DNA sequence: GCGTTTTAACCGCCAAGG
DNA sequence: CCTTGGCGGTTAAAACGC
């Protein structure tokens, strides 16, 4: 039970790392369309 | 092509100009005429197989070592900080398995050049201290176990203390260690080899010993070869 | 795939390359100055059931029996000749269901440059399939893997070998395992996939060439001759043109050649 | 500059065959041409075999210097190195 | 039809330059590594089907992780060509675009070929890196290959690292070439090591590198 | 004299033969 | 393998429309 507690406190903060990474790559997602529809 | 091509004093496999042909000289080190065909056990058979020859349960009394090849199996189930070692090694050998059979050898050969011959050492030993009999060993875990974790740490290819030089030296010999602690397994030795203490430090001392002799000599000219 | 043959033939048949000469069983020119009628009675029909410049007629007759066996379509073959000449040829094609399949072309002193361009039809028109694979062979391997109990059973796949090499061309048809594609000529392997592929296929071949014959030479050796011959970057080959172009001494060099 | 320091040696601690050769034919030699022997002779006369004996006591008097491909080199004793 | 062929290869192309890019120390969402085929005909193709390169260029930044051990790695820019043929004025027209909005590297991607006069004025870029591949060769992820080892770039700590515990010199080192198809994949340039970890019949697991020229 | 275009010398790349 | 001659081509510059 000890092992799979501390396996679930990585697994937390696995997600929450990639959910920080996610908001920021959602304004680059939102340069890079805004970017595009300039040059059309 | 190949004839300034030689084995230099710090392992690497260098021209006449200097330059780096190999960092390690057959990928292990080794002289040719000190290899020989060895099985490695925990490639082939199935997973049942595999865990009937290797693990073993202190808290089940049958699937537990045999109590007459033991002296002490009177206090030894219930225990849990050698159940944990006994796990460790298990572990240890599902990882060399995985390891063996997914990423080195696909195909499932097991039958593989390797240095010295780990049979012959351990029939030479039941030959010399007389191994026969229905005696029981007086060899605990603790000490087979110790010791195969310390012996798969002193076959040194390379020297040095450096970080780089440690992770080339874990690296060159994966699989002749992978060999090993498929051979002397807590429970192949207490059972089907029957080893004592005397036998089982002879083991070691000569596993140790044979494996520096069968090393690759600074000087050779590879190349020619 | 590999366990379906019906699947595997129909990749056979897609990657294998096809032109036009090889279902084209003999060519024809005639003199015809009516397009919208012709001077032949036998395909006199099939003309105006279909009408239903240059007055040179250009036909010619393919084989029924390889353009079936080939799993053409007159339709594609008439398509291929269009695009290849855009507008600059009329075509038409007979049914499938003719007694000979034919296909008929005009153009939209000039007898020489249609035999040219006759010439040039049969040369460059290609059907389908990947340029430079002359023939594809289909082959069973025996392969040994692990069954869901851990143990090793051996295991029979469907697999191509062709002649002639193109990687990169081969690697991408779909159906294809592109992780596993492999050839025998590793510097087709070196122009593709780098310089470790080329160290790994270069060691398969000796090796292959060594143990045919059952002998047995060890691994450090081959390696030691691989590792020499892709040190620099490139393929450096065991010849005067390889080993004296390096920086070594010049005394070393003058004793080869 | 160019010597190892014997706390930071990192080569073998054992006696190539090579350097066993060499060892044995130069001592032979020495002893050929009347060194002095460092152990004491029963009945032996080859100077090969005399300088056999002095290698298996570990009391030949010279000094291996193994060259480092960049040209830095060890210094190690034959009375220091391991002896099959 | 042949437009379903043309859109599998060219959104196979588009996750090959996806993965490149995550290789390489960039961060690449986890839904957009995996945007399936479908979702990549509804996002592009329009009503006949016609796919616009255009809408597939995208940005991307370093790690942490990557930037950490690579102090070197900046934003990078990945455009498709629209046009078959590329010749001076869409790769002036490119390198202004990248100067303009100070991408660190940008990656350019064509169709059918480079004119020579193109070529020229690719090295003439500083201090923005810019690297071109042709459509063909990218439908097929080479790393991915069987026979194609795993290849890491080293950092300048750990090369000096290197050098020193084997006391080399730079040309004493194995060499890969600068046009190398793992080198052009892992963006090498030249006097940049790669540690390469190999299958080995004698010892399990092998390690070698190699300088880039 | 601004927007545009043609031939032009010029340029490099590539195939063939010694 | 190398020189050789030639091929092709793009891009530029002189010239045009207008």
């Amino acid at each position: 039970e000890k092992r799979l507690e501390q396996e679930q406190r990585r697994l937390e903060e696995a997600r929450k790392r990639q959910e920080a990474e996610l908001i920021k790559r959602q304004e680059l997602i939102k340069q890079a369309e805004e970017w595009n529809k300039m040059d059309i | 092509a190949l004839e300034d091509i030689m084995v230099h004093y710090d392992g690497t496999t260098r021209n006449s100009l200097g330059d780096i042909i190999q960092f390690l000289y057959g990928e292990d080190g080794l002289d040719g005429t000190q290899v020989e065909r060895q099985t490695i056990d925990t490639i082939p058979g199935s997973d049942k197989a595999f865990h009937k020859r290797y693990y073993v349960d202190l808290m089940d009394e049958k699937n537990s070592i045999k109590p007459d090849v033991i002296e002490y199996a009177a206090d030894i189930l219930g225990d849990v900080e050698l159940q944990k070692e006994l796990n460790s090694e298990y572990e240890q050998l599902v990882s060399d398995r995985k390891f063996l059979r997914e990423i080195v050898f696909v195909n499932g050969d097991h039958n593989w050049p390797l240095p010295v011959n780990l049979r012959r050492i351990i029939q030479n030993a039941q030959q010399i201290f007389h191994l026969d009999r229905a005696k029981a060993s007086d060899l605990t875990i603790p000490e087979i176990i110790h010791g195969v974790r310390d012996l798969c740490k002193k076959l040194f290819v390379l020297r040095g203390e450096n970080e780089l030089i440690k992770e080339a030296q874990q690296n060159a010999t994966s699989l002749f260690q992978c060999l090993v602690r498929a051979r002397l397994a807590t429970r192949r030795i207490l059972e089907e080899f029957r080893l004592n203490r005397d036998a089982f430090e002879w083991v070691l001392g000569t596993i140790e010993a044979q494996f520096q002799r069968s090393l690759v000599h600074p000087g050779e000219m590879v190349g020619v070869i | 795939i590999a366990l379906d043959i019906e699947k595997a033939k129909v990749i056979q048949s897609s990657i294998e390359y096809t032109t036009l000469k090889n279902v084209t069983s003999a060519t024809e020119i005639y003199y015809d100055p009516d397009p919208t009628s012709t001077v032949i009675e036998e395909d006199f029909d099939t003309v105006e059931a279909y009408f239903s410049q240059s007055p040179w007629l250009l036909r010619l007759e393919l084989d029924r029996a390889r353009m079936l066996d080939k799993q053409l379509t007159m339709n594609q073959v008439a398509d291929k000749i269009s695009e290849v000449f855009s507008d600059d040829l009329f075509v038409m094609w007979s049914e499938d269901n003719a007694d000979k399949l034919i296909i008929r072309c005009r153009v939209i002193e000039e007898d020489q440059m249609l035999k040219r361009i006759e010439a040039h039809m049969l040369d460059l028109i290609a059907l389908r399939g990947i340029p430079g694979i002359s023939k594809v062979y289909m082959v069973k391997h025996k392969v040994s893997v692990p069954d869901e109990s851990g143990e090793y059973k051996n295991e029979e796949l469907w697999a191509l070998e062709t002649d002639g090499i193109n990687l990169a061309e081969v690697m991408a048809v779909p159906g294809v395992d592109s992780s596993r594609t492999y050839s025998n000529s590793f510097v087709e392997i070196l122009s593709v996939l780098g310089i470790e592929a080329t160290r790994s296929s270069l060691y398969k071949e000796i090796l292959n060439v060594i143990a045919f014959d059952g002998s047995y030479v060890n691994y450090r050796h081959m390696a030691l001759l691989v590792d020499v011959m892709t040190s620099r970057g490139y393929l450096m080959a065991i010849t005067r043109h390889g080993i004296n172009r390096a920086d070594t001494g010049a005394l070393m060099r003058c004793s080869f050649e | 500059e160019l010597a190892i320091l014997k706390e930071e040696r990192t080569t073998t601690p054992y006696l190539t065959k090579y350097e066993r050769a060499r060892i044995l034919g130069t001592r032979a030699l020495q002893i050929s041409m009347n060194a002095p022997v460092l152990v004491d002779i029963e009945g032996e006369t080859d100077p090969l075999q005399i300088a056999m004996k002095e290698l298996s006591q570990r009391k030949i008097p010279l000094v291996i210097r193994r060259y480092l491909p960049d040209g830095s080199y060890e210094d190690w004793g034959c009375d220091e190195l391991i002896v099959d | 039809e042949d437009n379903n062929r043309i859109i599998s290869r060219l959104w196979r192309s588009f996750r090959t330059v996806k993965e490149m890019a995550a290789d390489r120390g960039y961060f690449i969402s986890q839904e957009e590594m995996d945007q399936s085929l479908e979702e990549f005909r509804s996002k592009i193709c329009d009503s006949m089907g016609n796919p616009q390169r255009k809408l597939m260029s995208f940005l991307a930044n370093p790690t942490p992780e990557a930037l950490e051990k690579y102090s070197d790695l900046g934003t990078l820019w990945v455009e498709f060509c629209d046009e078959p043929s590329v010749g001076i004025k869409t790769m002036r027209n490119f390198c202004l675009r990248i100067q303009e909005k100070n991408f660190s590297t940008g990656i350019f991607i064509y169709q059918n070929n480079i004119t020579p006069s193109a070529n020229k004025m690719i090295p003439t870029v500083s201090p923005a890196i810019i690297e071109t591949f042709q459509e063909s060769d990218l439908v097929v992820n080479i790393t991915h290959h069987e026979l194609v080892p795993k290849h890491i770039r080293l950092s300048d700590g750990e090369k000096s690292q290197l050098l020193q515990r084997y006391k080399l010199k730079e040309s004493q080192l194995p060499r890969i070439q600068r046009e190398d198809p793992v080198a052009r994949y892992l963006g090498l340039k030249r006097g940049q090591v790669v540690k390469i970890i190999r299958r080995s019949e004698t010892s399990g697991r092998y390690a070698s590198y190699r300088i880039c020229l």
